[PDB]
C-alpha cells in the first residue's frame, strides 16, 4: 500500500492533545462553565427576585 | 416575598416552635440566631435580617393561659427567635371575648412588626380550629388583620376537627371559625386528623405518640410550600401566583393535602403522581370533581421526563374534571432543600381544589344541625350568653355555611355560570 503510516504517527499523535489541552484551559482557568450558569440567571430570567422586580417596574410605564 | 408567622392556642404555638426548629435544622442557623458558614439561600422570607448577620426569624408569639408556652421557652431555641413579641379558653365566645378585650395591644405587637417590616406578603396563621385556646381568638384575630390590612395574603394552616369526637360544643365553634374563615380568608390548607393519624399509625405502630408525628407533617408541609421562594426556583415564588391557580371565586378556597413519602420520620415521576392521585397519600380521609390540579415535586427528577410523565398522566386518563371550565393539572418542580440531610430523596405535594370536601364540610353541617336542633349540647353556656343574649351569629353562619354547600354542588355539577 502506499499511505502515511510513520509521518502521520506523530503529527496525529499532536492534535488531540492540543485540541484537549485547549478545551481543558478554559473550563478549569477562565472558569467558562460558570458563564453559561450566569447569563441563564439573568437572560433566561431564571432566578427569582429579579424577574419579579424588573418586568413589574417597567411595565408600569407604558 | 417577605411573610411573618402568627401563632396562637397552646397547640399553634407549639406547632410554631416545631417550623422555627425544623428551619433551625433545614437551613444553616445555629440556635442563638448564629449564622453558619454554609449558609446561599434566600433567608428573607420569614427571617428577620438582623445586624449581625443573624437571621432572627419573623415570629409573633401570642398566648392565651400559657401552659406550654412555658415548655417552649425551656429550649435552646428560645433564644434563636423572640424579636421582643411577648404577652401574657375552651370555648369559642369565652377565646372571642377575651381577645376582644386586649386587642390593642396585640395589634401594637403587630404594628410594631408591620412598621419593621420593609415589605410584606401574607400572613400565615396556626392553630387548631375548635381546639378551645386557638378558637374564637383566632377568629376575632383574624377580623382584626382583614379590616386593618386588605392590602396582603392570608394562608391559614389549620386542622379541621374531625377526630370522632367530652367536648360537644366543638361543631359550633368550628362553623362560626369557618364563617370567619370563609369570609376574611383566601386560603386555607385543610388536613383531617383522623386520616394523618391512619398514616401514622400505617408506619410504625404508635397509639399516644401520634401528635408530635403530625407536628412534624405540617413543619414539613409549611416548609415545602416556600422552599421555591427560600431557593431559588421560577415561578410561584409570589404566593399568589400559586395560590390564584387553584381558586376560582373566592368560596371556594379550601385545598386537598397529599404527600408522596408516608415513611417521612429514585423513581419515575409519573409513578409518584399516580401515587399523589391516590387518598391513602391524601392527608383527608356521588360523584366529585376536582377544580384545578397543581402539584410540587422537590427532590431527584429528570429533566426530560417531564412531558412524558405529563403526556402519560394525560393519556392514562385518571382523574376526572370539572365541565365549565379548562382547567389542567399543572406540574412544578422545586429544589430539593440543601443543608439538610436528602433521605427520601423524591418528596411531593399536592394543592387541589376538590369538592370531596364538600362531603366532609356536610357532615359537620349535619353533626351542628342536629345538635343545635336537638339543643342538649350548646347548653347555653354564659360565655355564649355575654357573647349573645339571642344566638343569631350560629344562624348567621348556618346561612353562610349552606350557601357555601350549594356552591360546592352547583360546581360540582355543569352549571356553575350562573351563581348558585
Amino acid at each position: 500500500v502506499l499511505m502515511k503510516r510513520s509521518i502521520t504517527a506523530p503529527l496525529a499523535a499532536h492534535i488531540s492533545l492540543v485540541n484537549k489541552a485547549a478545551v481543558d484551559y478554559f473550563f478549569v482557568e477562565l472558569h467558562l462553565e460558570a458563564h453559561y450558569e450566569a447569563l441563564r440567571h439573568f437572560l433566561l430570567m431564571e432566578d427569582g427576585e429579579f424577574a419579579q422586580s424588573l418586568s413589574d417596574l417597567l411595565f408600569e410605564k407604558l | 416575598r417577605e411573610i411573618i408567622t402568627l401563632q396562637l392556642g397552646q397547640c399553634g404555638n407549639q406547632i410554631g416552635f416545631e417550623f422555627w426548629k425544623q428551619l433551625c435544622a433545614e437551613h444553616g442557623i445555629s440556635p442563638e440566631g448564629i449564622v453558619e458558614e454554609f449558609a446561599t439561600d434566600r433567608k428573607d422570607v420569614f427571617f428577620y435580617q438582623a445586624d449581625d448577620e443573624h437571621y432572627i426569624p419573623r415570629a409573633v408569639l401570642l398566648d392565651l393561659e400559657p401552659r406550654v408556652i412555658h415548655s417552649i421557652l425551656n429550649s435552646p431555641y428560645a433564644k434563636l427567635y423572640n424579636p421582643e413579641n411577648i404577652y401574657l379558653g375552651n370555648n369559642w365566645a369565652s377565646g372571642f371575648s377575651q381577645g376582644e378585650k386586649i386587642h390593642e395591644d396585640i395589634f401594637d405587637i403587630i404594628d410594631r412588626e408591620a412598621d419593621g417590616s420593609d415589605s410584606l406578603e401574607g400572613f400565615v396563621l396556626c392553630h387548631s380550629i375548635a381546639g378551645g385556646t386557638g378558637s374564637g381568638l383566632g377568629s376575632y384575630l383574624l377580623e382584626r388583620l382583614n379590616d386593618r390590612y386588605p392590602k396582603k395574603l392570608v394562608q391559614t394552616y389549620s386542622v379541621f376537627p374531625n377526630q370522632d369526637e367530652d367536648v360537644v360544643v366543638q361543631p359550633y365553634n368550628s362553623l362560626l371559625t369557618l364563617k370567619r374563615l370563609t369570609q376574611n380568608a383566601d386560603c386555607v390548607v385543610v388536613l383531617d386528623n383522623t386520616a394523618l393519624n391512619r398514616i401514622a399509625t400505617d408506619r410504625l405502630h404508635i397509639q399516644n405518640p401520634s401528635f408530635s408525628q403530625i407536628n412534624q407533617l405540617v413543619s414539613t408541609i409549611m416548609s415545602a410550600s416556600t422552599t421555591t421562594l427560600r431557593y431559588p426556583g421560577y415561578m410561584n415564588n409570589d404566593l399568589i401566583g400559586l395560590i390564584a391557580s387553584l381558586i376560582p371565586t373566592p368560596r371556594l378556597h379550601f385545598l386537598m393535602t397529599g404527600y408522596t413519602p408516608l415513611t417521612t420520620d429514585k423513581t419515575t415521576v409519573l409513578d409518584v403522581m399516580r401515587r399523589l392521585l391516590q387518598p391513602k397519600n391524601v392527608m383527608v380521609s356521588t360523584n366529585h370533581c376536582y377544580i384545578a390540579i397543581l402539584n410540587i415535586i422537590q427532590g431527584e427528577v429528570d429533566p426530560t421526563q417531564v412531558h412524558k410523565s405529563l403526556q402519560r398522566i394525560r393519556e392514562r386518563k385518571l382523574a376526572n374534571f370539572i365541565p365549565w371550565g379548562p382547567a389542567s393539572i399543572q406540574v412544578a418542580l422545586s429544589r430539593k432543600s440543601p443543608y439538610l440531610p436528602s433521605a427520601h430523596r423524591v418528596s411531593g405535594l399536592m394543592m387541589a381544589n376538590h369538592t370531596s370536601i364538600s362531603s366532609l364540610f356536610e357532615r359537620t353541617c349535619r353533626q351542628y344541625d342536629k345538635l343545635r336542633k336537638r339543643e342538649a349540647f350548646l347548653e347555653q353556656f354564659r360565655k355564649e350568653d355575654m357573647f349573645k343574649d339571642n344566638f343569631d351569629e350560629m344562624d348567621t353562619s348556618r346561612e353562610i355555611v349552606q350557601q357555601l354547600i350549594d356552591e360546592y354542588h352547583a360546581a360540582t355539577r355543569p352549571d356553575y355560570i350562573s351563581w348558585g
